[PDB]
């Protein structure tokens, strides 16, 4: 299970904050490197090292810096981030042969103010009584709207466990408005089962979705509630037909 | 004719003082261009031929970044070595590393190199085939089983064939009025009796490129190794060479004896007799 | 051009 | 990771054999290692080459041709699970990784029994919205985005119950305007005539 | 093991009183690398005094050329004093015009 760290996973800043996202790698590798994806733009690198105290600027370096006193760590450091240095960052590490491996990634957004922060907002929709006669198969669906940056995680659970056959999660968030730069998401999942299940009444069926938002540390000036990373649900019972 | 580069790195422990010393060297046919030196100020990849300083910054950057890299590595190599041959961490070690690509007349691969060596003996090495590797000993044999499942040999070898090789074709072409050059050696006799029945004749081979010549003593019109001197090739400072052969010579006798002088700067191999 | 050997230990 | 990628994301039916072909320049290039991504997930090899051949492993076979300059993955038994971008490694730059033109594969779910269908689900106390379902229809139709702004609809998804060795497509529609009902939800699609709609 | 030094101080061009040549000591075939080559001016140590960059062979022995400017005179000697530890006291060699 031996894999590249990075810490942290998820991350939300200010215009102007400085902050630094390190990279550890206990497999002994002299190749550490940092890419960024963007959509249209595939991977980029930024910066790689290919030894300790050994460093040359990637395609894309500008607005980024890095450090190589030891060959475990490789962090970034990004002085005054920008909006357009918000995207899916990446530490891979290469020893044996050449072939690297990935850290699983960290999602960043540098917004202009965090009043642009939002939660998501679940609510699951019953199955179609036209499905179970039609198809005699029920499906459910999730629906995650309103949140904002696009960091989530969403699962169903069924009767307290974990559910994954039947189960479709769009691969990406969508942009509510599109032609807005700070536009809100949504995402949907959906979860197909017998009729049978469905009618059963005993049937417990929630879906939970996984919210990286603030940390108990960040200023919250606004009436609403702090958008803090935390986990909202939506459930539904079985329906005798 | 044929031409080669070769990558010459080295690392000596100094425990109490400090980190290890690395020094790493390039050539082409003889020809330095570059050097490494850990306790440079620099720290970076330094040019040590004139053809070599019209590439771009990116090539330098480059270069010392795998450069710095490769020392770390063999910091760390020279660390298991330890362990390896259980020896204390109060001793000085040294381990080298050979790296090259041979290619002919046409510009066409021909061989490759990639040898390593702890304390002045053959430690591991890539074969003649590319494809398997040659361990000296026990400790070599623990190396090669990863080097083996990491499939390092395929990575190498295809790197020989390409990245050196284009790399030398390039180098070639923009050092052009110097590498491909043919000094033909300068020759001249040397008389010095040593006694009433003795004296010595010596051969001298002077300005050639490259190093690479055959000095040979002929008796009567045979080979002698009995009472010959030969020094080894030897740099005269300014790009070519120099070196000799000597034999000890009956009084009268100097006539019977023949110097032979073979390098490819010469049409015709050139013979001296006093 | 020397060649990419970082990772190569022993 | 310039210009003449292959266009468009390749396309290929269940069971079928996928082939991934990409020219590249830098001579100097030796080594090759094909990586396959999901979506919002990171990058893994899967591939690793460097004689100039052809290497093996399972449903995967990549080739290298130095000669023509030409990298190449091949994957037989082709699995719905497997639509991913795959793309190329490469260290040339004299130290860095470069990903070349990274392709896109989409392997086409094998509906057997297709039984084309918008049906509306339950709304819930919770919401106010309403939901139509298109699912069951053939891997053959394509979706697309509403006309209407404040209509949205999410493209296919592939959903399979392994117990009952079915596999249903579907798309999701929803609203909160009163214009909004499953018959006109799907018009700017060209669906299965045969589609079902009830009552 | 350990490998001797071979040692060769000589010059550059043919050797004439007065012309300006340069004075080379190359060491060759030793192991360790450690090794400190002087060049002495009729018995001193001379201040100034290059030396090529670290090399071996194709054995793994390494080489390095020791060099400096300088006008030859009838009156003046010169020699290499080489400094290993493969020697219990360090070797000088004088420099023969024909070696």
């Amino acid at each position: 299970e031996a894999q590249v760290t990075q810490n942290p996973r998820y991350l939300i800043t200010v215009t102007g904050k400085k902050l630094t996202v390190t990279c550890s790698q206990n497999m002994n590798h002299e190749y550490m490197s940092w890419y960024r994806q963007d959509p249209g733009l595939g991977l980029r690198q930024i910066y790689y090292s290919m030894n300790v105290e050994v460093t040359d600027k990637g395609d894309v370096p500008e607005g980024y810096k890095v450090s190589r006193k030891e060959k475990r760590n490789f962090p970034l450091i990004l002085e005054s981030p920008s909006p357009n240095q918000t995207s899916l960052y990446f530490c891979a590490s290469s020893g044996a042969s050449h072939e690297q491996y990935f850290g699983p990634g960290t999602r960043l957004t540098v917004t202009e103010d965090l009043k642009n922060v939002f939660p998501p907002e679940v609510a699951v929709f019953e199955p179609s009584e036209a499905e179970i006669s039609h198809t005699q198969k029920a499906t459910l669906v999730c629906l995650a709207t309103g949140f904002y940056p696009d960091h989530v995680e969403l699962s169903w659970w069924v009767n307290g466990k974990e559910v994954h056959s039947g189960v479709c999660t769009d691969p990406q968030p969508l942009k509510e408005q599109p032609a807005l730069n700070d536009s809100r998401y949504a995402l949907s999942s959906r979860l197909r089962v017998s009729a049978t299940f469905w009618q059963n009444p005993r049937n417990h069926f929630r879906c939970q979705v996984q919210f990286y938002g603030l940390s108990e540390n960040d200023e919250w000036t606004q009436d609403r509630a702090k958008p803090v990373t935390q986990i909202v649900s939506a459930e539904a019972w079985g329906r005798a037909d | 004719g044929s031409h080669s580069m070769r990558y010459f790195s080295t690392s000596v422990s100094r425990p109490g003082r400090g980190e290890p010393r690395f020094i790493a060297v390039g050539y082409v046919d003889d020809t330095q261009f570059v050097r490494f030196d850990s306790d440079a100020a620099s720290q970076r990849m330094e040019p040590r031929a004139p053809w070599i300083e019209q590439e771009g910054p990116e090539y330098w950057d480059e270069e010392t970044g795998k450069v710095k890299a490769h020392s770390q590595t063999d910091r760390e190599n020279l660390r298991i070595a330890l362990r390896y041959y259980n020896q204390s961490e109060a001793g000085s070690h040294t381990l080298q590393m050979m790296f090259g690509c041979d290619v002919g007349s046409d510009g066409r691969f021909l061989r490759g190199y990639h040898q390593y060596a702890y304390d002045g003996k053959d430690y591991i090495a890539l074969k003649e085939d590319l494809r398997s590797w040659t361990a000296a000993d026990m400790a070599a044999q623990i190396t090669k089983r990863k080097w083996e499942a990491a499939h390092v040999a395929e990575q190498q070898r295809a790197y020989l064939e390409g990245t050196c090789v284009d790399g030398l074709r390039r180098y070639l072409e923009n050092g052009k009025e110097t590498l491909q050059r043919t000094d033909p050696p300068k020759t001249h006799m040397t008389h010095h009796p040593i006694s009433d029945h003795e004296a010595t004749l010596r051969c001298w081979a002077l300005g050639f490129y490259p190093a690479e010549i055959t000095l040979t003593w002929q008796r009567d019109g045979e080979d002698q190794t009995q009472d010959t001197e030969l020094v080894e090739t030897r740099p005269a400072g300014d790009g070519t060479f120099q070196k000799w052969a000597a034999v000890v010579v009956p009084s009268g006798e100097e006539q019977r004896y023949t110097c032979h002088v073979q390098h490819e700067g010469l049409p015709k191999p050139l013979t001296l007799r006093w | 051009r020397f060649p990419l050997t970082f990772g190569w230990c022993f | 990771k310039e210009v003449e990628q292959n266009s468009g994301p390749l396309s290929v039916p269940e069971g079928a054999i996928a082939s991934l072909n990409c020219t590249y320049s830098d001579r100097g290039s030796q080594s090759f290692f094909w990586y396959r991504q999901y979506s919002g997930k990171s990058p893994e090899l899967i591939m690793s080459i460097y004689s100039n051949g052809d290497k093996e492993d399972g449903r995967f076979t990549a080739q290298l041709n130095k000669a023509s300059q030409y990298v190449s993955l091949l994957i037989r038994d082709s699995q719905p699970s497997d639509s991913a971008t795959y793309l190329w490694g490469t260290y040339n730059q004299g130290g860095k990784l470069i990903f070349g033109q990274g392709t896109e594969l989409s392997v086409k779910p094998n509906i057997q029994n297709p039984d084309p269908a918008v049906y509306q689900l339950r709304d819930s106390k919770s919401s106010d919205k309403s939901v139509c379902l298109f699912t069951d229809f053939d891997s053959q139709t394509n979706v697309s985005q509403s006309k209407d702004s404040d209509v949205y609809i999410t493209d296919k998804c592939v959903l399979d119950m392994r117990s009952m060795d079915f596999k249903s497509n579907s798309a999701v529609a929803w609203s909160n305007k009163s214009d909004f009902a499953c018959a006109n939800a799907f018009n700017n699609s060209i669906i299965p005539e045969d589609t079902f709609f009830p009552s | 093991i350990q490998r001797t030094p071979k040692i060769q101080v000589y010059s550059r061009h043919p050797a004439e009183n007065g012309k300006s040549n340069f004075l080379n000591c190359y060491v060759s075939g030793f192991h360790p690398s450690d090794i400190e080559v002087d060049l002495l001016k009729n018995g001193e140590r001379i201040e100034k005094v290059e030396h090529s960059d670290l090399s071996f062979s194709k054995d793994w022995s390494f080489y390095l050329l020791y060099y400096t400017e300088f006008t030859p005179t009838e009156k003046d000697e010169y020699a290499c004093r080489v400094n290993h530890v493969t020697l219990s006291q360090p070797k000088i060699v004088k420099w023969d015009r024909d070696m």
